[PDB]
């Protein structure tokens, strides 16, 4: 289950969003 | 004591005064796993790597540093498909001199028994003469006879 691993392209969006 | 110590890391971040912020980054998440060491939610690693690598992102004097390597190795392991870390890194040119960088991309493989790309992999490390070479090569070796072992 997905539930608490985190989402690697997700990360990698919040990143760039400052 | 446990507290404590958070404390005093969270300070350090802020007030660290020398030139190598990764030092922090890397003692801190160390602690971490010296003091955590089957996790807990209580253990904080997750977000601590999360905000290490937001911390020092672009920071390419650490893109050949093994500490930096580890806190994306680290977090790779904690996502629901660590194979988009590994891309990334390699996309990024993130450790892709070190040895390190290939045997774990190459382990992520092999645990899914994906075992041809798990070869490329490693002859790739090999093709770039990634460090320590005559480590990666013994990996290499070790590897190719775990999978011999399983087609007997």
């Amino acid at each position: 289950s997905s539930e608490n691993k985190i989402d690697f392209n997700d990360f990698i969006k919040r990143l760039k969003t400052g | 004591t446990g507290s404590q110590q958070k404390r005093a890391f969270e300070y350090e971040i802020r007030f660290y005064t020398g030139n190598d912020p990764l030092d922090v980054w890397d003692r801190y998440i160390s602690w971490t796993e010296q003091n955590y060491p089957q996790g807990g939610k209580e253990s904080n690693m997750s977000t601590l790597l999360e905000r290490a690598v937001e911390a020092l992102q672009g920071e390419k004097r650490y893109y050949s540093d093994p500490r930096f390597l580890n806190l994306w190795l680290k977090l790779g392991r904690l996502c629901n498909e660590p194979l988009d870390m590994y891309s990334y890194l390699h996309n990024q040119g993130i450790g892709v001199s070190l040895a390190q960088f290939y045997i774990s991309w190459a382990e992520e493989y092999e645990a899914r028994e994906n075992f041809r790309k798990a070869d490329a992999i490693f002859q790739e490390g090999i093709q770039q003469k990634a460090e320590p070479l005559e480590r990666l090569q013994s990996q290499h070796r070790q590897f190719q006879a775990r999978v011999s072992r399983q087609t007997l």
